[PDB]
DNA sequence: GGGGGGCGCCCGAACAGGGACTG
DNA sequence: GTCCCTGTTCGGGCGCCC
């Protein structure tokens, strides 16, 4: 087993992020998961020479087993580039297994190692950080699924073959198993091929696409119409082929905004044209790996979330809906979060960058108490216009 | 004595030479400091002495220690620092005695001249020449001025004392640089024992312990602080008094009293921050700035101290309301008996109000308690659970605040208005707008209501956000206590719809002045130029330039 | 006097990004 | 495009510790 030389992007230098504090659960684990990383010659402890640095954390999977996540997007924006099935977003059951304990048996090329440099923090800082780095793949670094692809392939060669009808997918430390089996068929089939690999749980089709509606009403105000008049304006930008102006013709002069306002029959129809221009599929987008997923996240209320994923603005790939219920938002919208990108995995192998609705410091500070990816979005915070979570909302 | 541990493999730069620096003239005194430095340092090996093979030279000098007696040799590395590689500094953070668990036995340990004691990377030596005014040495060691020193030592200190912290797993050892608190639940003469197997384990890595910095006694002096069993207390802060205060006597007070405020609850210094909006500047004090310094004072003036913790209990934050965007904290677990205390006062965002700081102090403090104690704390609040549900409902952003308690100790933190939902009947509708030339900055605000009211404002050296803000103004100006208005500038709905209560901005602080007086307000917007009336006519109106 | 690393606090400077505007 | 305004980060003082 000899290493893959591995480069970072030129003119880039490697990862320089400072960890951030974590709890006491969290560091013992981390602790007691790098000893046995450690012991087992995955990891090796490094000194202050090497100047870069990237986060650990950990999540507990209702287990007794924690989960090591070292956050590797610097890494990977920053590391030199190197199969998307197209039928796995049609899959009745689609289950997730975490094959990332695989890269450990595959060592990493030694001039790349001081760029997969990690710091565990003590409680009160009773200790200075204590300092790592990898000596094989790293889970959570784009690099592994690609030097490892090779001996991936052989391995689920036979399984495949014997089962020509399942699909297997891999993203990062991820594999996605889709089958058209009806559940415990596919679950058999599921620990068939997991006890195979020795040697919860997804629906791809049952997703929704959240359209743009209107209301209905049988008496409009100046108000009304007025917010009407805005909503549609701005779905002009998103389907062309939507039209104001004879609604807009109503509120000519200054009414009062609680005057109710007849209909006229052309405004009337108009506004039956405009409602099934909504439903009609938007025209002229086409999917672009070479840039990446943008989500966009609005909160509805109630627990109720809309996102739109868009390579670029007013052309939307995907526009949905998430539904949940002590509420917490942060926790929701991570769960939003997650399920986006999961969903976006599935349908283009890439993961989105999120323009989260949130606080910057109020995510940094508990995003990771609610996070059970193995995987971490890019993700970028916004004050969004109150006007655009009108637009999008039931 | 020369720790056996493996040096610290360090590079200049890529393109860089060492540093060839002027030795600026030395006190005499001090040279006598530093020859006596100097000359024993240089039997131990610590520093040797070179030739002409070495062009590079470094300033040094030597300040007075703590101790009244003892000279610190230092080197102005400032110039070879910026041509030094970059290092991970693995110092994380400042232990905080509140931290602290109860132990049966305590020891404080200091190590004897500690960076000279840990060897310095030999390709390196070379740039560390320096001169005695005369003889010219190198250093071994690593140099107190250079800024690989301080995290290779933490890093080989860390390092050393890992095998006796495996090997001693329920020995707590607070490492901060050289300086060790030691922890036991042993019986004095146990402990004693451990701390003496500690000493020599030191020992046999280079690190003495001199038995002058060893302290066996409460109260123990660490940290900044004195530790006694029972209860911890910050060493003296002591103000100035200079009744001329200039830019750097200020700044000098804000961190005294920051510092000061761990422990002392109720500092503000928001009124002496104001203040400092060059460092030898003289600035006269405000009304505001004074009285407030006095009542710092006066907190000062009493005897407090802090407690450790008992993790067996729960952690509960408390925060009062201070007014003008200040709040303290008192962290603790039995009523009355305080773990830490604290102040947040940041300022951030041009437009707030006092839950969005609230929810940002919360914030502050969650992330201070992950440090010190390992977890979040329960929340006793001044904001009642009503208040909060309003918030989180007519915010359009991801809040939230942790397991939380409400307490009726004022000034309680609440909405000062509420937008309306939907348009108010028997209300006079205002349609307002602005408009301004971006060459000349003239500009006009104005509105036209569903009654037949129209009026327009000129404005001089404005902007176009500006004139819609202004709009609308008018309109709170014009109206009744209830009002519906209409607005295009997605603006300054924006910053409305936020319900600040606060503001940079002297404008929306009239603005909300107005807001708070009004019974009802609704405010909706409209698409602009798209021939809706009467957003129509108000644009005609306004768009006269 | 003067050097270093860490954390903290405040401030102001750059720069990033969305919106409104000129024709 | 430009100008405006808002947010972030970063670097500079100071505090404290070694
Ligand atoms: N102003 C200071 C104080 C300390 N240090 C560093 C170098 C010191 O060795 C180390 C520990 O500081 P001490 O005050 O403990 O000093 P020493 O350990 O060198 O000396 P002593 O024998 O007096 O303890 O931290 C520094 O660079 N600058
Ligand atoms: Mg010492």
């Amino acid at each position: 087993i000899e290493t893959v030389p591995v480069k970072l992007k030129p003119g880039m230098d490697g990862p320089k992020v400072k960890q951030w504090p974590l709890t006491e659960e969290k560091i013992k684990a981390l602790v007691e998961i790098c000893t046995e990383m450690e012991k087992e010659g995955k990891i090796s402890k490094i000194g202050p020479e090497n100047p870069y640095n990237t986060p650990v954390f950990a999540i507990k999977k209702d287990s007794t087993k924690w989960r090591k996540l070292v956050d590797f997007r610097e890494l990977n924006k920053r590391t030199q580039d190197f199969p998307h099935p197209a039928g796995l977003k049609k899959k009745k059951s689609v289950t997730v297994l975490d094959v990332g304990d695989a890269y450990f048996s595959v060592p990493l090329d030694e001039d790349f190692r001081k760029y997969t440099a990690f710091t565990i923090p003590s409680i009160n800082n009773e200790t200075p950080g204590i300092r790592y780095q990898y000596n094989v793949l790293p889970q959570g670094w784009k690099g592994s699924p690609a030097i490892f692809q090779s001996s991936m392939t052989k391995i689920l060669e036979p399984f495949r073959k014997q089962n020509p009808d399942i699909v297997i997918y891999q993203y990062m430390d991820d594999l996605y198993v889709g089958s058209d089996l009806e559940i415990g068929q596919h679950r058999t089939k599921i620990e068939e091929l997991r006890q195979h690999l020795l040697r919860y749980e997804l629906h791809p089709d049952k997703w929704t696409v959240q359209p743009i509606v209107l209301p209905e009403k049988d008496s409009w105000t100046v108000n009304d119409i007025q917010k009407l008049v805005g909503k549609l304006n701005w779905a002009s930008q998103i389907y062309p082929g939507i039209k104001v102006r004879q609604l807009s013709k109503l509120l000519r002069g200054t009414k009062a905004l609680t005057e109710v306002i007849p209909l006229t029959e052309e405004a009337e129809l108009e506004l039956a044209e405009n409602r099934e221009i909504l439903k009609e599929p938007v025209h002229g987008v086409y999917y672009d790996p070479s840039k990446d997923l943008i989500a966009e996240i609005q909160k509805q209320g109630q627990g109720q979330w809309t996102y739109q994923i868009y390579q670029e603005p007013f052309k939307n790939l995907k526009t949905g809906k998430y539904a949940r219920m002590h509420t917490n938002d942060v926790k929701q919208l991570t769960e939003a979060v997650q399920k986006i990108t999961t969903e976006s995995i599935v349908i283009w192998g890439k993961t989105p960058k999120f323009k989260l609705p949130i606080q910057k410091e109020t995510w940094e500070t508990w995003w990771t108490e609610y996070w059970q990816a193995t995987w971490i979005p890019e993700w970028e915070f916004v004050n969004t216009p109150p006007l655009v979570k009108l637009w999008y909302q039931l | 004595p020369i720790s056996p541990i493996e040096t610290v493999p360090v590079k200049l730069k890529p393109g860089m030479d060492g540093p060839k620096v002027k030795q600026w003239p030395l006190t005499e005194e001090k040279i006598k400091a530093l020859v006596e430095i100097c000359t024993e340092m240089e039997k131990e090996g610590k520093i040797s002495k070179i030739g002409p093979e070495n062009p590079y030279n470094t300033p040094v000098f030597a300040i007075k220690k703590k101790d009244s007696t003892k000279w610190r040799k230092l080197v102005d590395f400032r110039e070879l620092n910026k041509r030094t590689q970059d290092f991970w500094e693995v110092q994380l953070g400042i232990p905080h005695p509140a931290g602290l668990k109860k132990k049966k036995s305590v020891t404080v340990l200091d190590v004897g001249d500690a960076y000279f004691s840990v060897p310095l990377d030999e390709d390196f030596r070379k740039y560390t020449a320096f001169t005695i005014p005369g003889i010219r040495y190198q250093y071994n060691v690593l140099p107190q001025g250079w800024k690989g020193s301080p995290a290779i030592f933490q890093s080989s200190m860390t390092k050393i004392l890992e095998p006796f912290r495996k090997q001693n797993p329920d020995i707590v050892i607070y490492q901060y640089m050289d300086d060790l608190y030691v922890g036991s639940d042993l019986e004095i003469g146990q402990h004693r024992t451990k701390i003496e197997e500690l000493r020599q384990h030191l020992l046999r890595w280079g690190l003495t312990t001199p038995d002058k910095k060893h302290q066996k006694e409460p109260p123990f002096l660490w940290m900044g602080y004195e530790l006694h069993p029972d209860k911890w207390t910050v060493q003296p802060i002591v103000l100035p008094e200079k009744d001329s205060w200039t830019v750097n006597d200020i700044c000098k007070l804000v961190g005294k009293l920051n510092w000061a405020s761990q422990i002392y609850p109720g500092i503000k210094v928001r009124q002496l921050s104001k203040l400092l909006r060059a460092l030898t500047e003289v600035i006269p004090l405000t009304e505001e700035a004074e009285l407030e310094l006095a009542e710092n004072r006066e907190i000062l003036k009493e005897p407090v101290h802090g407690v450790y913790y008992d993790p067996s209990k729960d952690l509960i934050a408390e925060i009062q309301k201070q007014g003008q965007g200040q709040w303290t904290y008192q962290i603790y677990q039995e009523p009355f008996k305080n773990l830490k205390t604290g102040k947040y006062a940041r300022m951030r965002g041009a437009h707030t109000n006092d839950v969005k700081q609230l929810t940002e102090a919360v914030q502050k403090i969650t992330t201070e308690s992950i440090v010190i104690w390992g977890k979040t704390p329960k929340f006793k609040l001044p904001i009642q659970k009503e208040t909060w549900e309003t918030w989180w409902t007519e915010y359009w952003q991801a809040t939230w605040i942790p397991e939380w308690e409400f307490v009726n100790t004022p000034p309680l933190v609440k909405l000062w208005y509420q937008l309306e939902k939907e348009p108010i009947v028997g209300a006079e509708t205002f349609y307002v707008d602005g408009a301004a030339n971006r060459e000349t900055k003239l500009g006009k605000a104005g509105y036209v209501t569903n009654r037949g009211r129209q009026k327009v404002v000129t404005l001089t050296d404005t902007t176009n956000q500006k004139t819609e803000l202004q709009a609308i103004y008018l309109a709170l100006q014009d109206s009744g206590l209830e009002v519906n208005i209409v607005t295009d500038s997605q603006y300054a709905l924006g910053i409305i719809q936020a319900q600040p209560d606060q503001s940079e901005s002297e404008l929306v602080n009239q603005i909300i002045e107005q807001l708070i007086k009004k019974e009802k307000v609704y405010l909706a917007w409209v698409p602009a130029h798209k021939g809706i009336g009467g957003n129509e006519q108000v644009d005609k109106l306004v768009s006269a330039g």
